[PDB]
């Protein structure tokens, strides 16, 4: 059975730090490449960072890019996304979700919602002061 | 009048999170055997839904740059001279649900050399038509450095001859072209 499970969302003030995790389990990072997606009050599911599933390349959305970092721990299954100096405009419902390999691979990839294969239940993150 | 158009191939830019891309198009000069007489000037046609067709000259150059924002666009590379346009070119389509699509069941890369490395692969029984593939290679964790070369659909095995960085491992991504658009690649990693 896959699951994807997020933890680590909660009420933040503006300026803080949140960090994210997301245990994977049915599956491997070596198949499945497993990103990150947040969905914001009235919006769709956006994409908001990934990691190549061949090399250690990152992505970012450009209103999260510096402050946001992906990593992985592929002995534990597990993927992460640090958020830094988050903003009210943050606050949204996060995802993660994989993809059948290769994903993330290069400029000539979309990291978009109808490619997932699978997804996790979303941990909610509010920024509010 | 030039028989054939360049075969070509792409590089994109843009955060990877958004369908809008700048698509650089990439193409060789067409040599004096491929075309038999001069190639004077190259013409990026471009076709899409909603635009209809348009079509961009640039003169004696190698690659074109646009913006991609339309849920298909094709493009296809035509050689001129003063005789005319190559009736029958290349075409690609770029669409991001082709871009989810496979058809690379299993792939291996063989350093026969240090200048010369095989590929074979084995392909999904397709419902899409393939029209050919492209393998891309360049050094692992680089951001540019890539180098193509396009594949007929009729092999399972091509040799890519480089001068390659042999203590740099090296990235293959082997991409399926599909009628209806670029699909889904194949990639591994290895050294040359
Ligand atoms: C495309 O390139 C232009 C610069 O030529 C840039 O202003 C624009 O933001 C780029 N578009 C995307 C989607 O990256
Ligand atoms: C094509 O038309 C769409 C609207 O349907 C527009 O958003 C886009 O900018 C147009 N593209 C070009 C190259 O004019």
């Amino acid at each position: 059975q896959v699951q994807l499970q997020e933890s680590g969302g909660g009420l933040v003030q503006p300026g803080g730090s949140l960090r994210l995790s997301c245990a994977a389990s049915g599956f491997t990072l070596d198949d499945y490449g497993i990103a990150w997606f947040r969905q914001a009050p009235g919006k769709e599911r956006e994409g908001v960072s990934c990691i190549s599933t061949s090399d250690d390349s990152t992505y970012y959305a450009d209103s999260v890019k510096g402050r946001f970092t992906i990593s992985r721990d592929t002995a534990k299954n597990t993927v992460y996304l640090q958020m830094n100096s988050l903003k009210p405009e943050d606050t949204a419902v996060y995802y993660c979700a994989a993809e059948r390999a290769p994903m993330c691979y290069s400029r000539s990839y979309y990291l978009v919602d109808y490619g997932m294969d699978y997804w996790g239940k979303g941990t909610q993150v509010t920024v509010s002061s | 009048v030039p028989m054939r158009g360049p075969e070509f191939w792409r590089k994109m830019d843009g955060d990877v999170t958004k369908k809008e891309r700048n698509v650089t198009l990439l193409w060789k000069p067409l040599t004096k055997q491929d075309s038999l007489s001069s190639v004077r000037r190259y013409v990026v046609k471009h076709r899409t839904a909603h635009n209809g067709t348009w079509s961009e000259d640039v003169g004696n150059r190698t690659q074109l740059t646009f913006l991609w924002t339309e849920p298909a666009h094709t493009v296809t590379v035509l050689a001129v001279n003063s005789l005319g346009a190559s009736l029958v070119n290349f075409q690609l389509t770029f669409s991001w649900p082709m871009s989810k699509v496979s058809a690379v069941e299993s792939l291996s890369a063989y350093p026969l050399s240090s200048s010369c490395v095989i590929l074979s692969w084995t392909l999904s029984p397709d419902d899409y038509s393939l029209l050919y593939l492209v393998i891309e290679w360049k050094i692992l964790n680089e951001d540019d450095g890539m180098k193509w070369l396009r594949i007929p659909s009729n092999v399972k095995k091509f040799y890519i001859h480089d001068n390659f960085i042999p203590i740099e491992k090296y990235q293959f991504s082997l991409y399926p072209v599909f009628m209806e658009g670029v699909g889904k690649p194949k990639i591994i990693n290895g050294f040359t």
